[PDB]
RNA sequence: UCCUCCUAAAGAGUAACGGAGGAGCACGAAGGUUGGCUAAUCCUGGUCGGACAUCAGGAGGUUAGUGCAAUGGCAUAAGCC
RNA sequence: CCAGGGCUACACACGUGCUACAAUGGCGCAUACAAAGAGAAGCGACCUCGCGAGAGCAAGCGGACCUCAUAAAGUGCGUCGUAGUCCGGAUUGGAGUCUGCAACUCGACUCCAUGAAGUCGGAAUCGCUAGUAAUCGUGGAUCAGAAUGCCACGGUGAAUAC
RNA sequence: CGCGGGGUGGAGCAGCCUGGUAGCUCGUCGGGCUCAUAACCCGAAGAUCGUCGGUUCAAAUCCGGCCCCCGCAACCA
């Protein structure tokens, strides 16, 4: 709940006076968090996946959804409906506790962190992160894991631009290269 | 057991836990534990929170872990963009130090090939 | 590397260079020293140094310096 | 939320050695204990005394001197 | 022997050693019914992650899906939980 | 006659070595025992500067005197407890030192960081019958500088030979 | 033209008509042994399966065409 009211209490007025904003609606807002991982070597070891789910659990608050794969290929030799991936879709009041947690002090503990990348946009202002160890987080007790599977967070948003959707995180101190 | 980019060990001495450090050997060590005020015989579990702070700013004054590898990237790199004799070297993946590149190399050549 | 009493070049390449710059760019200088030093003021010239069967055109940079002008000219070919 | 299948989300106190005094809630246990945090890492001066390291020439000169 | 399309001349039917394909089962849920859903292919962005696993968005508008061939059908979906 | 370059190249194959793969071992501090040889543009103390290669000032000695020269394995305490490890120490980046007209091709050594292959080796196969094998250091020749080679020297010191 | 069967490391054979797996024996390259060669011993590589298309999540293996290859038939007047 805190960059919760930090958002409404500040930023919600930094931002109208950048792009002169008409009604207080047209400022972006920060919708979800959708934190996946795409674990994939679940195929050989069913534990793996289920390990995996434990990590995403820990590092978020809530249990996350076991992802099937959506079409069966030849490549990495799945089929329809085979439990490939892990996902949690947490928005609303932890959303805004696992964001503040996340850059605050997740991002600060990433291996050699010098600048996240500001060209890593949709076109549309949803940002996306991808962390490569899950230690990063202080959710995670260092003799407990035994594999470097990371997870990439996703974070969405309402604006319709990139350049308009930078400046709602950038308002936040996020850290940008 | 947190200092730096990464190092945690335990069941380990305090001279011997921070050779896992990139960027700092067995010499350095000492110089840390001995600028620190730490005594090399004992281990991190043995150690206390308020001493390990301490040596979070020691090894802060040297350059370590990722701004040791990119610095080392940059000479690397910087070599190979002049064209030079070492830099040929380098690309090339063979010895730099006027070795021998005959019978030998095998760790800078990689392992054998057929023909 | 060796030498801290003085960074070394050949007393025919200074002259060389020195009366060289003064005057302004013009041609590679034919240079078999390749042992001398690169110094500040060779950056610009375009001198040739003798790989063994004939001189292979350098031009100087910034970085180009604290090496060795032997360095910039390979002297066995291979493939 | 759905109730017992989650793990429990409990409030506790984050310390770093900084002197950054900060709660927050997540499924640790009792305390933490933490290195940096967005405040005190250096990226505002990493950048600085990271992007400033080339220098050949004054090199030279600091050798020879004259 | 059986089913689908054409030949078949806009009702039905309509032959040839005419032209093309299938079937000889499956299923206790893949039936019933109440409640919900909506698809291919892209383009972006994203830890390994590649031409293709999973996530996020957009553009698309049924280009899919329908236990099995084809034709006719399916959004109120007969498709998907 | 001369400047460079080359003899040091490198998909690969073999020969001869060295260092390994550790715990009868590794790294630190307490400190005991050799033999042989060398030296005048030589060997170069005590010093004093240096983390260290070394650098200045210079003692003595053409030597049973002076110097290179603390031999190291070896004890004695410590500490790591079988890990790709406090094993290995390759490979590289940076910073240097001496020699030398000159060290990039292409030297040696030093410091700092780096920390590879390697967990005792397939078919084969080699030397060795006692101060020998094994293993530790040591010196000299050629030599401005450049040994893991060569030639010598001594430490501890076995097994086995029906 | 009809009808079965084939086409897979350099050679000859399995794996092919039950869809996800590429073996065997020689030969080749490397090292041993020998005075040397052979024999012998120890390692190593070497085939996307005739070709072009389908079907399929995936084809050496299913189906269709086309190019060689064997075996069988082209009979009564
Ligand atoms: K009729
Ligand atoms: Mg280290
Ligand atoms: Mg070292
Ligand atoms: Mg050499
Ligand atoms: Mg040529
Ligand atoms: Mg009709
Ligand atoms: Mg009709
Ligand atoms: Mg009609
Ligand atoms: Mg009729
Ligand atoms: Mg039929
Ligand atoms: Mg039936
Ligand atoms: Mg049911
Ligand atoms: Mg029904
Ligand atoms: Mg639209
Ligand atoms: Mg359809
Ligand atoms: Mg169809
Ligand atoms: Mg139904
Ligand atoms: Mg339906
Ligand atoms: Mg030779
Ligand atoms: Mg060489
Ligand atoms: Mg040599
Ligand atoms: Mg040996
Ligand atoms: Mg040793
Ligand atoms: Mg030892
Ligand atoms: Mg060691
Ligand atoms: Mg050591
Ligand atoms: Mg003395
Ligand atoms: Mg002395
Ligand atoms: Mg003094
Ligand atoms: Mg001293
Ligand atoms: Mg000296
Ligand atoms: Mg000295
Ligand atoms: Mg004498
Ligand atoms: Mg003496
Ligand atoms: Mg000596
Ligand atoms: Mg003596
Ligand atoms: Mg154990
Ligand atoms: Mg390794
Ligand atoms: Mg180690
Ligand atoms: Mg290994
Ligand atoms: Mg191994
Ligand atoms: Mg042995
Ligand atoms: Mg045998
Ligand atoms: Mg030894
Ligand atoms: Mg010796
Ligand atoms: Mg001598
Ligand atoms: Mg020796
Ligand atoms: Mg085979
Ligand atoms: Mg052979
Ligand atoms: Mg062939
Ligand atoms: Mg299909
Ligand atoms: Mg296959």
């Amino acid at each position: 709940a805190k960059l919760h009211d930090y958002y409404k209490d500040e930023v919600v007025k930094k931002l109208m006076t950048e792009f002169n904003y008409n009604s207080v609606m047209q400022v972006p807002r920060v919708e979800k968090i959708t934190l996946n991982m795409g674990v994939g070597e679940a195929i050989a070891d069913k534990k793996l996946l289920d390990n995996a789910a434990a990590d995403l659990a820990a590092i978020s608050g809530q249990k996350p959804l076991i992802t099937k794969a959506r079409k069966s290929v030849a490549g990495f030799k799945i089929r329809q409906g085979y439990p490939i991936g892990c996902k949690v879709t947490l928005r609303g009041e932890r959303m805004w506790e696992f964001f503040e947690r996340l850059i605050t002090i997740a991002v600060p503990r990433i291996r050699d962190f010098r600048g996240l990348s500001a060209k890593s946009f949709d076109g549309r202002g949803n940002y996306s992160m991808g962390v490569r160890e899950q230690i990063i987080f202080p959710e995670i007790d260092y003799d407990k894991v035994d594999r470097v599977r990371g997870l990439d967070i996703t974070i969405t948003t309402t604006a319709k631009s990139d350049e308009e959707g930078r400046a709602l995180l950038a308002a936040f101190d996020f850290p940008f290269r | 057991a947190r200092i730096a980019g990464i190092n945690i060990p335990d069941h380990k001495h305090a001279v011997i836990a921070l050779t896992s450090i990139y960027g700092v050997g067995k010499t350095r060590s000492k110089a840390i534990l001995a600028a620190a005020g730490i005594a090399e015989d004992v281990k991190i579990s043995e150690l206390s929170e308020g001493q390990i702070d301490t040596l979070r700013d020691e090894v802060a004054k040297f350059v370590v872990e990722g701004d040791l590898r990119r610095e080392i990237s940059m000479s690397i790199k910087r070599l190979m963009d002049l064209g030079c004799y070492r830099g040929l070297r380098h690309r090339r993946g063979l010895p730099v130090r006027g070795q021998r590149t005959k019978t030998n190399a095998r760790t800078r050549k990689g392992p054998r090939k057929p023909i | 590397r060796s030498l801290k009493k003085g960074p070394f070049i050949d007393l025919h390449l200074l002259k060389k260079v020195e009366k060289a710059v003064e005057s302004g760019d013009k041609k590679p200088l034919r240079t078999w020293s390749r042992r001398s030093t690169i110094f500040p003021n060779m950056i610009g010239l375009t001198i040739a140094v003798h790989n063994g069967r004939q001189h292979v055109p350098v031009f100087v940079t910034d970085e180009m310096v604290g090496h060795k002008l032997g360095e910039f000219a390979p002297t066995r070919t291979y493939r | 939320m759905k109730k017992d299948i989650h793990p429990k989300y409990e409030e506790i106190t984050a310390s770093c050695s900084c002197g950054n005094v900060m709660k927050i809630r997540s499924t640790v246990g009792h305390d933490l204990n933490l290195d940096v945090c967005s405040k005190c890492h250096p990226f505002f001066t990493g950048k600085q005394r990271d992007v400033a390291t080339g220098g050949r020439v004054d090199r030279f000169n600091k050798r020879f001197n004259i």
